[PDB]
């Protein structure tokens, strides 16, 4: 729901709004999360 | 597909006869009898099914008789009472629904056959 | 079929292909069809289309046939059974059931296709089916019925109408 | 009853005049991994689909004995003429199934058998041809023949560019007699299927 | 799949006949309640205009799928640009009496007029095609939904509600020529 | 309720939006979903 | 621990100088079976293997944003380049391999990337070409770039005939600076093996 701010129900139904998906995953997400971060090796505070 | 070979044109006056012999290699297709009228399209004459039913365009009919022999694997066209307009080189080939008299546009002719009636 | 019959006829020939038409629902022999009338309305497709084959011979003859589906990708369709065996096809007889039935498949990359020729560019989207006869028995004049009806999941998806008034 | 209908990947084949399939020598295939092999061996189900062919025209000319055969696999273009182009070793049993159509009111009968390593025949051991997986097809009962054969040869898998097993073959028992009501000439058609198609040793390409 | 073809039983084979699978299938937009529900505009307008849904372009969407059934009912809406005050009448008035106020009469608003029409003809289903005459083609007086009247009506359309179709008839496409296809127009992003 | 994709009820009753209908089957489906499928004699798959 | 073997089919593929394997955009395939192919689609597991091809020679000249590319699939000779002529549509994710072997003594550095949908690069837009499934080629450090991606396309199911989703590409980041015991040039060659090769639709033969 990006860019939407009506707090009442839309008056049309789901069917006639907008297309409907059938079926039978955010991948840049799941990169940028598990990116190394730290330090590497020994550390000397 | 066939190899298939003509003989017996030639030259004959007005009034006169002939006999045209084709023999061919496969099968037992029904055959028939194309002429090449000089300066007019190639035209089915006379069509004979596989052992039995004949059909004659007609222009030819009566005049014309087409026969054919399965043991020696030939067909003959017997031309009487020509005429000048019936000068052309006279193919032979397969045909299709001899009823119809429709003519097989299949493959490779061979011109063996040269007919000129004289007038 | 040519000259508007709904038959094929066995032909006496060296050349067994009986018939062969596009798979599109503007296709010149199914011009006529009740499926092509309702399609002619909607912009895309999609499902299988059947094929029901009728022998109407006397009890004295006999005949196989051939049909196949050629996919498109293919320069010239194949003009002999040989050569189109390798397609989807399906063989049969004359006997005492004289039907058969033949459900030509949706293989295309977009899950939806259109119902209409875009332009002049010829070999459509959609392949070929080409109809043969593998031989035949004292069977001269007698024929064969074609028709075409839908099948167990055709579906028509957006309304249209192109017809000029 | 005598509806038949033979399905090899996504081709089929149906029949109204049918009498039965014949399984010559064996019901399934023997062990197809072996040890000379060395498990490198795979199968290719694409290659499971019929392939038409032409046998002979059955006139009324031909007596008693003629023999017209198709020693398997014969020249093919598909996905089996690659994969004997492409891979050294292959093994396959047969599925083969002929057809003569004339109509009921002919006479004649054929016997349609399975040679292994054929051998010309002399003109007496034709009189026993019978031994092998063999039908028959006579135009007053059926218009099909359907025999069925595993690969069975001295290796296990075999270089078909060289020795050719299966020969299918057909012989005129009877003449073919025709009335004015029947067909006067038949063309025997032939219809073949591989299956269990494994292959072995793949081959560098000449591209 | 073989079967016996005069007995003109329908017969559906799908595709395990040689290894495929059929799929699911979705057929909301080739439903009758749905695709017969959608204004067409009617090109017989007169200063009167007697409501029949079978002056509506026989090529047309809506048109030609209602000339495909032989017996139908459904409720009406229209929507009607005019000058002056329209005035209706049901199934089965006199003419005189669309000269007067009594009956349903809209005062004309900026854009259209816009109404609701119930079905008011007295047979339980219309129908498209009627063999015989109502006398002691044309279908008999009888098949209508009422009648307009306006100073002069300019554009009618029509939307049949709630529509049901009985006894289906033969529906035509466009013939195709010499081609081998029929081959037209698409619509092609520009440049 | 085909082609009508209000949410709400309809403002006016059920008597003057439409007709109402009087009582005192869906054949083509039942043809249709009746029909001959599978195969017909004898199979060798 | 920098030993690596990628074993596809019956092919290997061993390198002491790895420094491991980038998956682009996912780590497998999409569900292939579908609603457009009508369950009529196969796979074909004789097609998985590696084949070579040779990219450019990377010498002293070439500066920055030297773009080398490879559309794939490519001519192929093998059974790959038979089901691309052989069946109508085809699917596959691949899997490559570039080597470029000089020595430790040599610099410079290559970023081998796959890129989807190739369209020629401005040259400004070359700044950005890591947005993409990548590697570098470092004769400092490794001497193998190894990148794995699926089959991603508008159709689920390409001709490849007319459409080349993936392309390899190769650019000079930084260019090869020789010493007097480094090699003078470097050959990149290429190794590219498809995986899940699906196929549907076969067509008529050609013989």
């Amino acid at each position: 729901s990006g860019n939407t701010g009506s707090i009442i129900n839309n008056y049309y139904m789901q069917q006639y709004q907008n297309s409907m998906d059938t079926q039978l995953n955010d991948w840049f997400s799941k990169l940028a999360s598990s990116a190394f971060s730290g330090l590497f090796g020994a550390l000397l505070a | 597909q066939v190899q298939l070979q003509e003989s017996g044109g030639g030259l004959v006056q007005a009034g006169g006869s002939l006999r045209l012999s084709c023999v061919y290699s496969g099968g037992a297709y029904s055959m028939g009898w194309y002429r090449q009228a000089p300066g007019k399209q190639r035209e089915l004459v006379a069509a004979i099914t596989d052992d039995g039913i004949t059909n004659y365009r007609d222009t030819v009919k009566g005049r014309f008789t087409i026969s054919r022999d399965n043991a020696k694997k030939a067909v003959y066209l017997q031309m009487n009472s020509l005429k000048p307009e019936d000068t052309a080189v006279y193919h032979c080939n397969t045909v299709r629904r001899v009823a119809t008299l429709s003519g097989s546009s299949s493959g490779s002719w061979g011109q063996g056959t040269q007919v000129t009636v004289s007038s | 079929f040519d000259d508007g019959k709904p038959y094929v006829v066995t032909r006496e020939d060296e050349q067994r292909l009986l018939a062969k038409f596009d798979v599109s629902l503007a296709a010149k022999h199914m011009s006529n069809t009740y499926l092509s009338g309702i399609a002619q309305y909607y912009a895309q497709y999609s499902g299988t289309i059947n094929l029901h084959f009728m022998f109407t011979g006397s009890t004295d003859s006999k005949a196989r046939y051939m049909v196949a589906y050629v996919p498109p990708g293919v320069e010239t369709p194949p003009d002999t059974p040989e050569r189109a065996a390798h397609c989807i096809h399906a063989e049969w007889d004359t006997g005492l059931n004289s039907k058969f039935t033949f459900s030509i498949p949706y293989v295309s990359a977009a899950d939806y296709a259109y119902t209409a020729s875009d332009v002049a560019e010829t070999t459509n989207v959609q392949g070929w089916v080409c109809i043969y006869q593998i031989t035949h028995g004292k069977a001269q004049n007698d024929t064969l019925v074609v028709s075409v009806s839908a099948g167990k999941d055709f579906e028509l998806r957006l309304p249209i109408d192109p017809r000029t008034q | 009853d005598r509806t038949l209908t033979t399905r090899n990947g996504h081709t089929t084949s149906t029949t109204q005049s049918s009498v039965g399939v014949t399984y010559g020598y064996s019901t399934g295939e023997d062990h197809v991994s072996g040890p000379n092999t060395s498990g490198l061996e795979t199968r290719v189900t694409q290659a499971e689909r019929f392939f038409k062919k032409h046998l002979f025209n059955w006139t009324t000319d031909k007596p008693f004995g003629h023999l017209e055969k198709l020693k398997l696999p014969t020249d093919h273009k598909g996905v089996y003429g690659h994969l004997v182009d492409s891979f050294a070793y292959m093994r396959n049993g047969w599925d083969v199934e002929v057809s003569a159509v004339g109509n009921q009111f002919n006479g004649g009968c054929l016997l349609v058998a399975m040679v292994p390593e054929w051998k010309k025949f002399t003109p007496r051991e034709k009189y026993q041809l019978t031994l092998f997986p063999h039908q028959f097809i006579s135009p007053r009962t059926n218009m099909t023949a359907h025999i069925t054969v595993p690969y069975l040869g001295v290796n296990r898998y075999d270089q078909y560019k060289k020795h050719k097993p299966w020969t299918l073959v057909v012989m005129v028992v009877s003449p073919l007699t025709t009335s004015s009501i029947g067909a006067t000439e038949i063309k025997v058609y032939a219809n073949i299927a591989p299956t269990h198609v494994h292959v072995a040793g793949e081959l560098p390409s000449k591209e | 799949t073989t079967s016996a073809g005069e007995s003109a039983d329908p017969v559906t084979t799908t595709v395990e006949n040689y290894g495929g699978e059929t799929q699911v299938q979705r057929r909301h937009h080739t439903d009758v309640g749905f695709i017969m529900d959608r204004f067409v505009k009617i090109n017989n307008t007169n200063p009167t205009h007697v409501i029949d849904l079978m002056q509506t372009h026989q090529h047309g969407l809506v048109g030609a799928l209602l000339r495909a059934a032989t017996y139908y009912f459904s409720d009406l809406e229209i929507v009607v640009r005019h000058e002056g005050n329209l005035t209706w009448v049901p199934n089965g008035a006199p003419e005189a009496a669309l000269s007067n106020a009594g009956n349903p009469t809209a005062y004309n608003k900026a854009p259209f007029t816009r109404l609701a029409l119930p079905y008011t003809a007295p047979h339980r289903v219309l129908a498209t095609v009627y063999n015989g005459t109502s006398k002691y083609t044309q279908l008999p007086a009888s098949f209508n939904f009422g009648a307009i009247r306006a100073t002069d009506i300019s554009e009618l359309l029509v939307r049949m509600k709630r529509a049901e179709l009985y006894c289906p008839r033969p529906l035509l496409a466009v013939e195709v020529t010499a081609q081998d296809r029929h081959k037209q127009k698409i619509i092609a992003p520009a440049k």
